[PDB]
RNA sequence: AGCCGGUAGCGGGCGUGGAUCCCUGGAUGUCCGAAUGGGGGAACCCGGCCGGCGGGAACGCCGGUCACCGCGCGCGCGGGGGGAACCUGGGGAACUGAAACAUCUCAGUACCCAGAGGAGAGGAAAGAGAAAUCGACUCCCUGAGUAGCGGCGAGCGA
RNA sequence: UGGUUCGUGGAGCCAUGGGGGAAUCUGGGCGGACCACCGCCUAAGGCUAAGUACUCCGGGUGACCGAUAGCGCACCAGUAC
RNA sequence: GUAGGGAAACCGAGUCCGAACAGGGCGCAGCGGCCGCAAAGUCCGCGGCCGUGGACCCGAAACCGGGCGAGCUAGCCCUGGCCAGGGUGAAGCUGGGGUGAGACCCAGUGGAGGCCCGAACCGGUGGGGGAUGCAAACCCCUCGGAUGAGCUGGGGCUAGGAGUGAAAAGCUAACCGAGCCCGGAGAUAGCUGGUUCUCCCCGAAAUGACUUUAGGGUCAGCCUCAGGCG
RNA sequence: CGUAGGGUUAGGCGGGACCUAAGGUGAAGCCGAAAGGCGUAGCCGAAGGGCAGCCGGUUAAUAUUCCGGCCCUUCCCGCAG
RNA sequence: UGGUGUUGGCUCUUGGUCGCGCCUGCGUAGGAUAGGUGGGAGCCUGUGAACCCCCGCCUCCGGGUGGGGGGGAGGCGCCGGUGAAAUACCACCCUGGCGCGGCUGGGGGCCUAACCCUCGGAUGGGGGGACAGCGCUUGGCGGGCAGUUUGACUGGGGCGGU
RNA sequence: GGGCCUGACUGCGAGGCCUGCAAGCCGAGCAGGGGCGAAAGCCGGGCCUAGUGAACCGGUGGUCCCGUGUGGAAGGGCCAU
RNA sequence: UGGGAGAGGGUGGUGGAAUUCCCGGAGUAGCGGUGAAAUGCGCAGAUACCGGGAGGAACGCCGAUGGCGAAGGCAGCCAC
RNA sequence: GCCCGGAUAGCUCAGGGUAGAGCAGGGGAUUGAAAAUCCCCGUGUCCUUGGUUCGAUUCCGAGUCCGGGCACCA
C-alpha cells in the first residue's frame, strides 16, 4: 500500500515522500495517527501543487536575493564620519550603514542581517558581508572619510 | 453475518457436492456424485471504525470493500458533517457511493 | 304516472308546481379495522394542547390537532393496508418415477416471504454464430422430441 | 457453486460467495478447453409504449346442468351444526 | 414422401467389410384400349390397441410443506388459599445427682418429625355390580397418603422429530413408537372389492424359458378377427 | 318451554381514570435470505399492594346501589392560622 | 484441522532453492592430503618471496590453509620415479562446506494499534492480543440426526441346505 | 515315439443343428500368405461333451474416420485387446 | 524458702541435609540391578553434571554403658 | 495401476579401493550342575544379467523375488 508520509518516520521515509506499506500498517497506525495519507490519486497531485509552489517562492526568494546583489556590489557607500586622521570620535554601526544606504542610493536594507559584530570605529575602505537569505551572500565596500 | 454496507453483497445458497471415484482425465471410469445438499456461502464481512467530523463511525463490510470505506472518508471532506450524530454522518457518507 | 324497499296490514302522508325510480357530482358518515395521541382481551378504555358549551374552577360533552419511518431545506412531500387469478424477485419440500434405492426424477413444482400493476418481466448487442450473414425485447407457429444431456438407466430436453 | 440441453465432461459461455487484482481503443469481451489466423461486439449507470398473462367485475353465446344435477349455496350459506 | 448403404469422411442403384474383378449383410425394377381404371404416398374422418397424463372406479398405513393447539395433560414461573380432632413425646432449657473439672444419669418443662390414628382434601388396593351403562372409565363395600418430595384457585412460559416426563415410549384437548387442520393430493397400492341393455358365431389357459422372480411380469405356446395362399 | 309486558339504579361494593409480579411488549441497541428473533429503561399485566359504608325499611321482580338514620373520601375554589 | 482473508510493528534463530566467492576430496606405489576431464612452458613475487607468531579453520592428526604482526630476491613447474589418471598456472564442472546476496518457509521473544473482554468516568484507562472470533477453502472424527438397503427356492416361516 | 514346424492363421462363408429372445454349436468352399507331405491331401488348436459372464463405464496398442469460423489441438469414432 | 539437671508432656512457629518429580542449560550410549542375571528404564535424548521450582517425611555430627517418664514411650532449633 | 524400498554367512543386520558385526554351530578354559563369562574357529557370485571404472558389495540399466506405501474396480 503506498502512502504520503507528513512526518519524517524511522526507516520509513522523509515527509512528503511516498512509501509502501503493508494495508494493516497505515490504516490501523499511520492514518488514524496523522502520520501519513493514502498515496491516492486526488491528494497525489496536491503533494505536486505544493512541491511546485516551493520550487517557486523559494527560487523567487533567490531572485530577489539577486536584484539586490548586483544593485549593491555595484556602487559604495561614502559615510561621512568626524574624526582625527584614523579613529573616529563616535563609530558607525550596522543601523549607520543601513541609513546611509537608503540615504544616497536609498536602498532598504536589514541591519542585522549585515555582518558588523564591533561597531567601525576607524577610518578607511571596509568590505563587509550581506546575507540576504543563505547561498546568496553580498559584498558591501564602503568607505569611512572625514 | 449479513450484509455489506457498501457492496450489497449477502449470503447466497450453494450446494455441497460430494464426489468419489477417479476422473476420466486420469484415467478412472469417472467422478460419482455420493451426496448433493444445501449450503450457505457467506460475505466476509468485518468491522471498520473510523472517525469522522469527530465521531466514530462503524461500517460492516466485506474485506472485499474496505478500502472503498476510506475512499469514502476521503471525498466527505467537501461537506460540513461537523454537528451531526453520527447516525446521519453515515447516511451522508452512503449518499455518495 | 304513479309512490312511502323485501311487506301485507294498523295508522298516516307524497306526486304533471313532475314524486317514487335510474345515472353523475356533492354533503353527512357513531365505533373498530393499516389504525396512527396513549392503552387494549378489535368494535372498549384513558389522555395532552387550542377553541366552544353548562352556574362551570373541579366534572362532563362538542369541534380541531397530537403515531412511526423515508426523502428534500421545525416545515413539506411520500410510505404503511387490501386485491380472485395473473407477474417478478428471495427461499424452497415430499410422496411418486427409476417396478428396491442413494446420483437422477417429481421440480425450481407445492408452499412460505418480499415487491409490483392493470399488467408484470424483458428490452436498443461487450448479441447471435458461419450465413463473407443478421440486427432491441416480448408473444404465437415451426425448427424438434431434432441437437444434445443421462446410475447413457427411468427419464430430461435446447 | 448456480444457470443452460450440458449430472466433471474436451466444459466454453452467463452469474457470483472467497483470494489475488489491470488497462482506456496500440483498450477490452466473444465465436465450446488451448494457440494462431480471420471475424463479431464494446462490460462493470439508468429508462422505455405495443404485440403477451389473468378474470374479483360487466355483457354475449352454448349438440353445458336442470334441484342427489349445475357453484358448497336456485331458498336469509360459508348460514345451521 | 420422392434412395440407400456406411461409426464417419463418403460414395450412390448401389454401399459397407475386404488387398479382391471373392463372398456375404443391408438395399434397387401396375391392369385394360396416348386416354381410362387401379396404385406409392399423403391429408381428413371413423374404429381397435399402445405411450404420456389420476388414464376403469373406490380404499390405505405412511411421507412432505405451511399453519392451529398447554382452557385436557406433563414440568416450571408469579401470586393467593387449604389440612377437623386425637396420639407419640427429639433437641434445648431448669433443677437434682455426679466429678478435680467432665462426660453422663434422674425428674420436670418443652413441642421436633418426608412420626402415628383419623375426616375434609388427594388417591385408586382387593372384590362385587355395571357392560346398546347413570358413565366413551361410573357405583357400592374395602383399602393408601393426609405438615409434605402435600393438595388447590387465579395469572403465565415451553410443542411436533419438538416440548414435558420421580421414566410408563407416559402425556402434549376422550385412540400418540411421533398431535391436529388445510395443502402437495386424484400420493402410491404388482393387493381386496366392484364394473350397469340384448342377440348371434367362434372359444382358451392354469405349460416352457428368463425374471430381487414365485398369487406380478416379457417372449413363446394355446383363442379370435382381416387379408392372402390352396 | 311458546307469546307479550315489566325488571338490574353506587364518589364509599367489584374493575377502570393508582401500583407493580411472573410474563408480555419494548425509545436505545443487537441479530437474522424475507417473514422475523432478541433487548436495559419505559409501558402493559392481579385473586398481590393501595384506597372512603354500616344497620334497618321498601318491590311481583334491585338494593352496602332506592329510601331512613348515623358516618366517611378525593378534587376545585375561598377564609384563617 | 492446514492454507488464506480480516492481519500490524520490532527483533532473534533457522531451513529450502537460485547467483557469485572461497576451500574441503588422505585406499593403494610415490616427494604428500592426487576430486573429474581439458588447456598448457611457464605462473609468479616492489601489485612482498624461505622462517616466526595470532588465528577461521578443515584436519584421516601426516597435513591443508585463508587474512594478521613478521617479512625485504627470492618461489614451483616443464624435468619426472612407480603411477589407470601429473603435478605449475588457467578453466568448465562432480561430492560436500561455509561466506554473502535473491526469493522464500519455519520456529522463539517482545510490542499495540486491528479484533475480543472489562472499567459509575468511554476520541480515555486496564486485560487478552495479532492469538481468539468470524469469511472462503483442505482433509478428518462423527447413529447426535437423515434417507435407505437387509435376495429367492422352501410340503407354513425361520434355522439348515441350495 | 520321432522329424520338420506355428493353420492356437488373416479376409469371408453356402448350408444346417439347437432355440421364446439373446445366446450356444457344426460347417464345405473361395482369396491372401503359410506348415507338413513324393503325392492324394491335411491343417482356422487340443477324441468329444465342463473349464464360464450380456450391456454400461473406463484402460491400452493401432487406424487417420469426425474435429463446433478456419488450420491445428482437446475429445470422440473405428479395429484389436 | 533458695536453687538444679533433664529427647517428661501439650500448642505454635521455623532451619538445613537428602530423596522424588517438574522446568532451563550442557552432553551421548548406555543406565540400573545381581551370586550371576532378567524384567525395568534409555536416541521420543536416559544415566552422570549445573541453575531454578514444588512437596512430604525424618532430624546427621553432638550421642554415650548418657538423660527423662508410672508405664506405653520421648531426639533439629526456637517461644509459650 | 502408480511411487518407495529392499536382497550381503545357518539367522538378524552394518558399508568407487575390506567384505564385515552380533547371534546360532564347533573345540578349549572354567563348574555340583544350567548358565553367565573368557580364547579361538569357521559361515559369501553382497538376487541375476548387461554396461561404468584401472578396478564394483557399492555406480548406472534391465529383469526375477519379497517387502512396504497410494489409488481404482465396469
Ligand atoms: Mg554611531
Ligand atoms: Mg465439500
Ligand atoms: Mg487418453
Ligand atoms: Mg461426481
Ligand atoms: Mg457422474
Ligand atoms: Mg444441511
Ligand atoms: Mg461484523
Ligand atoms: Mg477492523
Ligand atoms: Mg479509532
Ligand atoms: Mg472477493
Ligand atoms: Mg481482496
Ligand atoms: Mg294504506
Ligand atoms: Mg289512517
Ligand atoms: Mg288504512
Ligand atoms: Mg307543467
Ligand atoms: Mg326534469
Ligand atoms: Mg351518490
Ligand atoms: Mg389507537
Ligand atoms: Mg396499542
Ligand atoms: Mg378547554
Ligand atoms: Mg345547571
Ligand atoms: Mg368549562
Ligand atoms: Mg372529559
Ligand atoms: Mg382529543
Ligand atoms: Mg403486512
Ligand atoms: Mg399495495
Ligand atoms: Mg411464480
Ligand atoms: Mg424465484
Ligand atoms: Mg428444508
Ligand atoms: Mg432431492
Ligand atoms: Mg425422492
Ligand atoms: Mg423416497
Ligand atoms: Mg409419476
Ligand atoms: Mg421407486
Ligand atoms: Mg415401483
Ligand atoms: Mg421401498
Ligand atoms: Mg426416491
Ligand atoms: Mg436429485
Ligand atoms: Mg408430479
Ligand atoms: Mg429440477
Ligand atoms: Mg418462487
Ligand atoms: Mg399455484
Ligand atoms: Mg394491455
Ligand atoms: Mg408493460
Ligand atoms: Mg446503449
Ligand atoms: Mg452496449
Ligand atoms: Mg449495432
Ligand atoms: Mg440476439
Ligand atoms: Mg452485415
Ligand atoms: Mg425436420
Ligand atoms: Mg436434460
Ligand atoms: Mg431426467
Ligand atoms: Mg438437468
Ligand atoms: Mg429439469
Ligand atoms: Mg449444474
Ligand atoms: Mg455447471
Ligand atoms: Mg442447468
Ligand atoms: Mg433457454
Ligand atoms: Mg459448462
Ligand atoms: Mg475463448
Ligand atoms: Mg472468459
Ligand atoms: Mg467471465
Ligand atoms: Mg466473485
Ligand atoms: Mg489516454
Ligand atoms: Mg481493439
Ligand atoms: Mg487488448
Ligand atoms: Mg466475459
Ligand atoms: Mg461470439
Ligand atoms: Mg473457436
Ligand atoms: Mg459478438
Ligand atoms: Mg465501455
Ligand atoms: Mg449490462
Ligand atoms: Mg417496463
Ligand atoms: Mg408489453
Ligand atoms: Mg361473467
Ligand atoms: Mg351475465
Ligand atoms: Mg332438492
Ligand atoms: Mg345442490
Ligand atoms: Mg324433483
Ligand atoms: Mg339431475
Ligand atoms: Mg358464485
Ligand atoms: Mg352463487
Ligand atoms: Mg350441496
Ligand atoms: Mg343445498
Ligand atoms: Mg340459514
Ligand atoms: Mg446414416
Ligand atoms: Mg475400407
Ligand atoms: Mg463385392
Ligand atoms: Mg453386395
Ligand atoms: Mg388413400
Ligand atoms: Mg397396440
Ligand atoms: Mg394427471
Ligand atoms: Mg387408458
Ligand atoms: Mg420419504
Ligand atoms: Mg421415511
Ligand atoms: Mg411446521
Ligand atoms: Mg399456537
Ligand atoms: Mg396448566
Ligand atoms: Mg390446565
Ligand atoms: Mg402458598
Ligand atoms: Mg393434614
Ligand atoms: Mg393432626
Ligand atoms: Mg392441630
Ligand atoms: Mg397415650
Ligand atoms: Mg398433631
Ligand atoms: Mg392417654
Ligand atoms: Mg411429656
Ligand atoms: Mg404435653
Ligand atoms: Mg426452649
Ligand atoms: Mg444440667
Ligand atoms: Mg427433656
Ligand atoms: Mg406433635
Ligand atoms: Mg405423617
Ligand atoms: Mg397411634
Ligand atoms: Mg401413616
Ligand atoms: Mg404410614
Ligand atoms: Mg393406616
Ligand atoms: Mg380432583
Ligand atoms: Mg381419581
Ligand atoms: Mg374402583
Ligand atoms: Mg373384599
Ligand atoms: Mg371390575
Ligand atoms: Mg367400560
Ligand atoms: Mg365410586
Ligand atoms: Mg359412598
Ligand atoms: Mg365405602
Ligand atoms: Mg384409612
Ligand atoms: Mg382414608
Ligand atoms: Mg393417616
Ligand atoms: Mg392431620
Ligand atoms: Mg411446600
Ligand atoms: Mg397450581
Ligand atoms: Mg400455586
Ligand atoms: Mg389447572
Ligand atoms: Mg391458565
Ligand atoms: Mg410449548
Ligand atoms: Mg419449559
Ligand atoms: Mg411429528
Ligand atoms: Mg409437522
Ligand atoms: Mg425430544
Ligand atoms: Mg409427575
Ligand atoms: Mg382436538
Ligand atoms: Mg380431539
Ligand atoms: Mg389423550
Ligand atoms: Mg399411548
Ligand atoms: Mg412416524
Ligand atoms: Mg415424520
Ligand atoms: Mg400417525
Ligand atoms: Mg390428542
Ligand atoms: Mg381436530
Ligand atoms: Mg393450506
Ligand atoms: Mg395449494
Ligand atoms: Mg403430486
Ligand atoms: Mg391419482
Ligand atoms: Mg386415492
Ligand atoms: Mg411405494
Ligand atoms: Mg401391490
Ligand atoms: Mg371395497
Ligand atoms: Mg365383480
Ligand atoms: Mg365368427
Ligand atoms: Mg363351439
Ligand atoms: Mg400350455
Ligand atoms: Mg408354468
Ligand atoms: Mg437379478
Ligand atoms: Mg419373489
Ligand atoms: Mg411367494
Ligand atoms: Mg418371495
Ligand atoms: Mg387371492
Ligand atoms: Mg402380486
Ligand atoms: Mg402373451
Ligand atoms: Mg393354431
Ligand atoms: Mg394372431
Ligand atoms: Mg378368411
Ligand atoms: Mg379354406
Ligand atoms: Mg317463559
Ligand atoms: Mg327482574
Ligand atoms: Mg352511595
Ligand atoms: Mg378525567
Ligand atoms: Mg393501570
Ligand atoms: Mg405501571
Ligand atoms: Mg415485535
Ligand atoms: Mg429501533
Ligand atoms: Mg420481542
Ligand atoms: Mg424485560
Ligand atoms: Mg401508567
Ligand atoms: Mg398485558
Ligand atoms: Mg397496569
Ligand atoms: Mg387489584
Ligand atoms: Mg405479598
Ligand atoms: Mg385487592
Ligand atoms: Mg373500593
Ligand atoms: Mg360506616
Ligand atoms: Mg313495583
Ligand atoms: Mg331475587
Ligand atoms: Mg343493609
Ligand atoms: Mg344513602
Ligand atoms: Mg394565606
Ligand atoms: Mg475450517
Ligand atoms: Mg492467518
Ligand atoms: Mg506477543
Ligand atoms: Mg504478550
Ligand atoms: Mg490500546
Ligand atoms: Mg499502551
Ligand atoms: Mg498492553
Ligand atoms: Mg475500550
Ligand atoms: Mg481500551
Ligand atoms: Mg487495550
Ligand atoms: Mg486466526
Ligand atoms: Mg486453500
Ligand atoms: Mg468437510
Ligand atoms: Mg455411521
Ligand atoms: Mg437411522
Ligand atoms: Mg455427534
Ligand atoms: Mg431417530
Ligand atoms: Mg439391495
Ligand atoms: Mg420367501
Ligand atoms: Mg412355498
Ligand atoms: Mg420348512
Ligand atoms: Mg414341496
Ligand atoms: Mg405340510
Ligand atoms: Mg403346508
Ligand atoms: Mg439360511
Ligand atoms: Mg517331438
Ligand atoms: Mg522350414
Ligand atoms: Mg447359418
Ligand atoms: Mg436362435
Ligand atoms: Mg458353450
Ligand atoms: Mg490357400
Ligand atoms: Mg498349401
Ligand atoms: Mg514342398
Ligand atoms: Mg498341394
Ligand atoms: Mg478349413
Ligand atoms: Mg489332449
Ligand atoms: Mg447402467
Ligand atoms: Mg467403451
Ligand atoms: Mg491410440
Ligand atoms: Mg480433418
Ligand atoms: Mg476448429
Ligand atoms: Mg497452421
Ligand atoms: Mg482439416
Ligand atoms: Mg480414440
Ligand atoms: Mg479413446
Ligand atoms: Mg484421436
Ligand atoms: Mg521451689
Ligand atoms: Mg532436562
Ligand atoms: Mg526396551
Ligand atoms: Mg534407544
Ligand atoms: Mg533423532
Ligand atoms: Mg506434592
Ligand atoms: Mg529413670
Ligand atoms: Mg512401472
Amino acid at each position: 500500500m503506498k502512502v504520503i508520509l507528513l512526518e519524517p518516520l524511522e526507516n520509513l521515509g522523509d515527509v512528503g515522500q511516498v512509501v509502501d506499506v503493508k494495508p494493516g500498517y497505515a490504516r490501523n497506525y499511520l492514518l488514524p495517527r496523522g502520520l501519513a495519507v493514502l498515496a491516492t490519486e486526488s491528494n497525489l497531485k496536491a503533494l505536486e501543487a505544493r512541491i511546485r509552489a516551493q520550487a517557486k517562492r523559494l527560487a523567487e526568494r533567490k531572485a530577489e536575493a539577486e536584484r539586490l546583489k548586483e544593485i549593491l556590489e555595484n556602487l559604495t557607500l561614502t559615510i561621512p564620519v568626524r574624526a582625527g586622521e584614523t579613529k573616529i570620535y563616535g563609530s558607525v554601526t550596522a543601523k549607520d550603514i543601513a541609513e546611509a544606504l537608503s540615504r544616497q542610493h536609498g536602498v532598504t536594507i536589514d541591519p542585522k542581517r549585515l555582518a558588523l559584530e564591533k561597531p567601525i570605529k576607524e577610518l578607511g575602505e571596509y568590505v563587509l558581508t550581506y546575507k540576504p537569505h543563505p547561498e546568496v551572500p553580498i559584498q558591501l565596500k564602503v568607505s569611512v572619510v572625514a | 453475518s449479513k450484509v455489506c454496507e457498501i457492496s450489497g453483497k449477502r449470503p447466497i445458497v450453494a450446494n455441497s457436492i460430494q464426489r468419489r471415484g477417479k476422473a476420466k482425465r486420469e484415467g478412472g471410469v469417472g467422478k460419482k456424485t455420493t451426496g448433493i445438499s444445501k449450503r450457505r456461502q457467506y460475505p466476509n464481512l468485518q468491522k471498520v471504525r473510523v472517525r469522522v467530523a469527530g465521531q466514530e463511525i462503524t461500517f460492516r463490510v466485506a474485506a472485499s470493500h474496505i478500502p472503498k470505506v476510506y475512499e469514502l472518508v476521503e471525498r466527505a471532506k467537501g461537506l460540513k458533517l461537523e454537528g451531526l450524530s453520527p447516525k446521519e454522518i453515515k447516511k451522508e457518507l452512503l449518499k455518495l457511493l
